[PDB]
C-alpha cells in the first residue's frame, strides 16, 4: 500500500528460514521448490 | 475518568480547557480501539458503555458549542476535540437507549411521594409485595445457606430477627413495608398508572427473573424507575457528601451516564418489581426508532441536514444586508461563526475518515466489516446537493472560508455511494441530483457565453468539484446510476459547451484550459455513451436515442441524432488526420494549445474507457455481449495514438516554454498501456537516443565549463543550469510513459533478448553515467522536482507503474 517492493524488512538472522505454505479447506497447490529449472516457470522473469 | 470527563465537559467551563485537550489527545492516540470492530492490539476492542459515553459527550459538546456565545479561543480548542472524537466514534454504533430519562456536585431530585396522594385501590397489593419482598429476603438467605431463623443466630451473619408473618411483630413489618411503599408510590407518582390486570386484591420458591423479555416502553419505564430509586437514595447520599466537601461516590452520578456494573442493584430491584407485576397480574401504563435512524451516522446526518437550511438562512440575508448598506446586523452571530469556524473542518475530516463506511454497500462491502444503509446513502447525496445549493453562484461572497468550502465540496463529491440512490431511493433526492447537473449545465453555458461573478464562481468552485465528481463516477463505475434520464442531456450540453470552449481561442479560456481538460478527461472516463464516433452510437444502450423515449426527445427538443445534438465534436478519423499532420509538420504547442488541453485528455481517456466497447476487446462473454462493439477504437488505434503522442513530444523537446508536459504525461499514463512492440524502435528508441545525444552534448558543454571556475563560469553556469532544468523536465516528462511500456514488454525481452530493448538499456545507462558524473545535473533535478512538486507525481508513478 505504501509502495514498498519488499513485504518484510529488518529480519534478524535467527535460526534460519524454511519454505512453508498453508492450505485451507479444499485447496490445491504446487509447491515447486525449484529442483528443476525448466519446470520452474517465471524464474527468468524474476530471479535469474 | 472518562465518566467524570463526560460529566464536566459539555458545560464548556472556562477551566475545562485541559479536559478538552485531554479528549483531543486521548482520541488521536487511541482511535482504532474505539472505532474498528477489529481490535487495535493487545488492548482489544472498546466497551459499549465507553462508546455511549463519548457519544453523549460529542452530541452534547456539539449543541453546547452551537448555543454558547462565539469565543474564538474556546471554539479553536474545541474543534480538534470534535474532529478526533468523531473520528474515533464509529458511525454504525447504535445506542443503548435512544429515548430515556436523560436527566439534566450532583443533586438528584427526590420524590415526596409521602405527600403525593396514593389511592388505596392498589395499596393492598403494595403491602402484599412488601411482605413478598421480605419473604424474598429470607429466600436469599436460604440461597446463602443461612435459612431464616426466628431468634438471633451468631453464625447466621445475616438478618437475626426475620420471622414468618404470624409471629413476626408488625413493628418491624411496618419499617420494611414503608420503603416498598415509597418505591411503588413513587412509581405511581411518575405519571404511571398501575392496577390489577386480573381480579384480585415465609419463603417464596418462584423468583422474578429480571432478564426475561419485555416490551420496550415498559422496560424504559423500568429504567426510569431504577433512576427514580437512584435519585431517592442519592439525595440523602449527597446530603452526607456535601458535609464532607470533597470527592464523590461512584454511584453519585446520573443513572443513564454511569456504568453498567454499578447500576446492578437499582436495575435488579426495578426489573424484579416489573417482572413481579407481569407474572402476578399487575398492569401498568405510562420512541420506536429503527436501527438505521438509531445509528450515529443517521443522527449526525440529521443534524447536518438541519444545518444546511439554517446556514443558507443567515448567509443569504447577510450578503443581502452587506450589499445594501453593509449593516453589521446578524440574527445569531454566535451561531453564524460557530458554523463558519467549526463545521467546515469537521465535515472536511469526517468525510475523509469515514468515507469508506459511506461508500461501503451491504452487497459490496468496501469497508472492513462496516457499511452504511441505503437510506444513509441517498441522504448524504442530498446533503451534498444541499451544500452545493448553499453556495450556488455564491462562492464569490465567501472569501475567508473559500478554500474550506471548496475542499469540503471535493470530499462530498467523493464517497458518493449512488448505486443505491436511484435504487430503493427517494426520487426527490434523485431530482436534487438532476437539479445539480442541470444548474451546472446552465451555469457552464453562461460561462461559455461570457468567455466567447458567476464566471469566477465557475473558475474556483464548480469546475474542480465537478471534475472530482467525474473522477468519482469513473473510478467507482457509477455512470448507470448517477448520469441518466435528463442528467444525460445536461451532460450532453455541458460537453458540447466545453468543447466550444476548446474551440474558442481567447486568453481567458486559454488560461482555464487545463482545468477544462481535466474535467473533460474525467467526464469521458465516466461517460457511458460513445459520443465520439457516432456512427454506431445507436448500438450503445446508454444513449438517449436507444433507451430514452421518443416523446421525451420531442418535448426536450432532442433532434433524434447525436450528431445533430453536438456537431462540434468531429470524427476520430479526422482527429487522427489532424494530429498526424501536426506531427509530420513538427507543429508547436503554441499552434495547438486547444488540442493539448482539451482533446488529448478526452482521447487518452476515451480509448481505455471504450477499449471493451470497441474492436480492441471482442466480448469474452459471448451471450452477454450480443450487440456488436459500438465503439471503433482498437489496439491498432491505441498504438497509433501513442505514436502521435510520442511524435508531438519529439517535435518539441527543443522548445522550453511548455510546462504542460506534466499534465500531458499524467493523462497519457493509462494510454501508454497495451502498446505494440514495434512502437519501441519506431518512437521510444529514437526519442531516448535523442536525449542521450542531448545529454552527452550538454555534459560536454558542462565539461568545458567545469574546466574553469570564475564569474564567467558562473554566467555560463546559469545558462547550463537552465539547460539542465529543461533536461530534467523532459526526462521526467517522458520516463513515466516509458516505465509502463517496458513493464508491458519486459516479459518478451526476458524470454527472448531483443536488440532494441538492449540498445534502450544502453541509452538509459549512458544517461545514468552522465547524471552521476554531472553534479549540477543532480542539484537541478532536486531543485526542479521539489520546488515544482513533481515529487508527488513521481511517488504516485513509482507506486502504480
Amino acid at each position: 500500500d505504501s509502495g514498498s517492493e519488499t513485504a518484510f524488512r529488518e529480519i534478524e538472522i535467527g535460526d534460519g528460514f524454511l519454505p512453508v505454505c498453508s492450505l485451507g479447506p479444499g485447496q490445491v497447490g504446487h509447491l515447486n521448490l525449484g529442483q528443476d529449472v525448466s519446470s520452474l516457470r517465471f524464474f527468468a522473469i524474476c530471479g535469474l | 475518568l472518562l465518566r467524570r470527563l463526560v460529566f464536566d465537559v459539555p458545560i464548556l467551563n472556562e477551566f475545562a480547557k485541559m479536559p478538552l485537550k485531554l479528549l483531543t489527545n486521548h482520541y488521536e492516540r487511541c482511535w482504532k480501539y474505539y472505532c474498528l470492530p477489529t481490535g487495535w492490539a493487545n488492548f482489544g476492542v472498546t466497551s459499549e458503555e465507553e462508546l455511549h459515553l463519548t457519544r453523549k459527550l460529542f452530541w452534547g459538546i456539539f449543541d453546547s458549542l452551537a448555543h454558547k456565545k462565539y469565543d474564538q479561543e474556546l471554539y479553536r480548542m474545541a474543534m480538534p476535540c470534535l474532529c478526533a472524537i468523531a473520528g474515533a466514534l464509529p458511525p454504525d454504533y447504535v445506542d443503548a437507549s435512544y429515548s430515556s430519562k436523560a436527566e439534566k456536585n450532583f443533586d438528584p431530585r427526590p420524590v415526596e411521594t409521602l405527600n403525593v396522594i396514593i389511592p388505596e385501590k392498589l395499596d393492598s397489593f403494595i403491602n402484599k409485595f412488601a411482605e413478598y419482598t421480605h419473604e424474598k429476603w429470607a429466600f436469599d438467605k436460604i440461597q446463602n445457606n443461612w435459612s431464616y431463623g426466628e431468634n438471633v443466630d451468631e453464625e447466621l451473619k445475616t438478618h437475626p430477627m426475620l420471622r414468618p408473618y404470624k409471629t413476626f411483630s408488625e413493628k418491624d413489618k411496618e419499617i420494611y413495608r414503608w420503603p416498598i411503599k415509597e418505591s411503588l408510590k413513587a412509581m405511581i407518582a411518575w405519571e404511571w398508572t398501575i392496577e390489577k390486570a386480573r381480579e384480585g386484591e415465609y419463603n417464596p420458591q418462584p423468583p422474578d427473573l429480571s432478564g426475561v423479555t419485555l416490551s420496550r416502553e415498559l422496560q424504559a419505564m423500568a429504567e426510569q424507575l431504577a433512576e427514580n430509586y437512584h435519585n431517592t437514595w442519592g439525595r440523602k447520599k449527597k446530603q452526607e457528601l456535601e458535609a464532607k466537601g470533597g470527592g464523590t461516590h461512584p454511584l453519585l452520578v446520573p443513572y443513564d451516564t454511569l456504568t453498567a456494573k454499578e447500576k446492578a442493584r437499582d436495575r435488579e430491584k426495578a426489573q424484579e418489581l416489573l417482572k413481579f407485576l407481569q407474572m402476578n397480574g399487575y398492569a401498568v401504563t405510562r420512541l420506536d426508532t429503527s436501527s438505521i435512524e438509531k445509528r450515529f451516522a443517521f443522527g449526525f446526518l440529521q443534524q447536518l441536514l438541519r444545518w444546511m437550511d439554517i446556514s443558507q438562512e443567515f448567509i443569504a440575508h447577510l450578503e443581502a444586508v452587506v450589499s445594501s448598506g453593509r449593516v453589521e446586523k446578524s440574527p445569531h452571530e454566535q451561531e453564524i461563526k460557530f458554523f463558519a469556524k467549526i463545521l467546515l473542518p469537521l465535515i472536511n475530516q469526517y468525510f475523509t475518515n469515514h468515507c469508506l463506511y459511506f461508500l461501503s454497500t451491504p452487497a459490496k462491502v468496501l469497508g472492513s466489516g462496516g457499511h452504511a444503509s441505503n437510506k444513509e446513502k441517498e441522504m448524504i447525496t442530498s446533503l451534498f446537493c444541499k451544500l452545493a445549493a448553499l453556495v450556488r453562484h455564491r462562492v464569490s461572497l465567501f472569501g475567508t472560508d473559500a478554500p474550506a468550502v471548496v475542499n469540503c465540496l471535493h470530499i462530498l463529491a467523493r464517497s458518493l455511494d449512488a448505486r443505491t440512490v436511484m435504487k430503493s431511493g427517494p426520487e426527490i433526492v434523485k431530482a436534487g441530483l438532476r437539479s445539480f447537473f442541470e444548474s451546472a449545465s446552465e451555469d457552464i453555458e453562461k460561462m461559455v457565453e461570457n468567455l466567447r461573478q458567476n464566471l469566477t464562481y465557475t473558475t474556483v468552485a464548480l469546475l474542480p468539484v465537478l471534475t472530482t465528481l467525474f473522477q468519482h463516477i469513473a473510478q467507482h463505475q457509477f455512470g448507470d446510476d448517477v448520469i441518466l434520464d435528463d442528467v444525460q442531456v445536461s451532460c450532453y450540453r455541458t460537453l458540447c459547451s466545453i468543447y466550444s470552449l476548446g474551440t474558442t481561442k481567447n486568453t481567458y479560456v486559454e488560461k482555464l484550459r487545463p482545468a477544462l481538460g481535466e474535467c473533460l478527461a474525467r467526464l469521458a472516463a465516466a461517460m457511458p455513451v460513445a459520443f465520439l464516433e457516432p456512427q454506431l452510437n445507436e448500438y450503445n444502450a446508454c444513449s438517449v436515442y436507444t433507451t430514452k423515449s421518443p416523446r421525451e426527445r420531442a418535448i426536450l427538443g432532442l433532434p433524434n441524432s447525436v450528431e445533430e445534438m453536438c456537431p462540434d465534436i468531429p470524427v476520430l478519423d479526422r482527429l487522427m488526420a489532424d494530429i498526424g499532420g501536426l506531427a509530420e509538420s513538427g507543429a508547436r504547442y503554441t499552434e495547438m494549445p486547444h488540442v493539448i488541453e482539451i482533446t488529448l485528455p478526452m482521447l487518452c481517456s476515451y480509448l481505455p474507457r471504450w477499449w471493451e466497447r470497441g474492436p480492441e476487446a471482442p466480448p469474452p462473454a459471448l451471450p452477454a455481449g450480443a450487440p456488436p462493439p459500438c465503439t471503433a477504437v482498437t489496439s491498432d488505434h491505441l498504438n497509433s495514438l501513442l505514436g502521435n503522442i510520442l511524435r508531438i513530444i519529439v517535435n518539441n523537446l527543443g522548445i522550453d516554454e511548455a510546462t504542460w508536459m506534466k499534465r500531458l504525461a499524467v493523462f497519457a499514463q493509462p494510454i501508454v498501456s497495451r502498446a505494440r512492440p514495434e512502437l519501441l524502435h519506431s518512437h521510444f528508441i529514437p526519442t531516448i537516443g535523442r536525449l542521450r545525444k542531448r545529454a552527452g552534448k550538454v555534459v560536454a558543454e558542462e565539461e568545458q565549463l567545469r574546466l574553469e571556475a570564475k564569474a564567467e563560469a558562473e554566467e555560463g553556469e546559469l545558462l547550463v543550469r537552465d539547460e539542465f532544468s529543461v533536461l530534467c523536465r523532459d526526462l521526467y516528462a517522458l520516463y513515466p510513459l516509458l516505465i509502463r511500456y517496458v513493464d508491458n514488454n519486459r516479459a518478451h525481452w526476458l524470454t527472448e533478448p531483443n536488440a532494441n530493448a538492449e540498445e534502450l538499456f544502453r541509452m538509459v545507462g549512458e544517461i545514468f553515467i552522465y547524471w552521476s558524473k554531472s553534479h549540477n545535473f543532480k542539484r537541478e533535478e532536486q531543485n526542479f522536482v521539489v520546488q515544482n512538486e513533481i515529487n508527488n507525481m513521481s511517488f504516485l508513478t513509482a507506486d502504480s507503474k
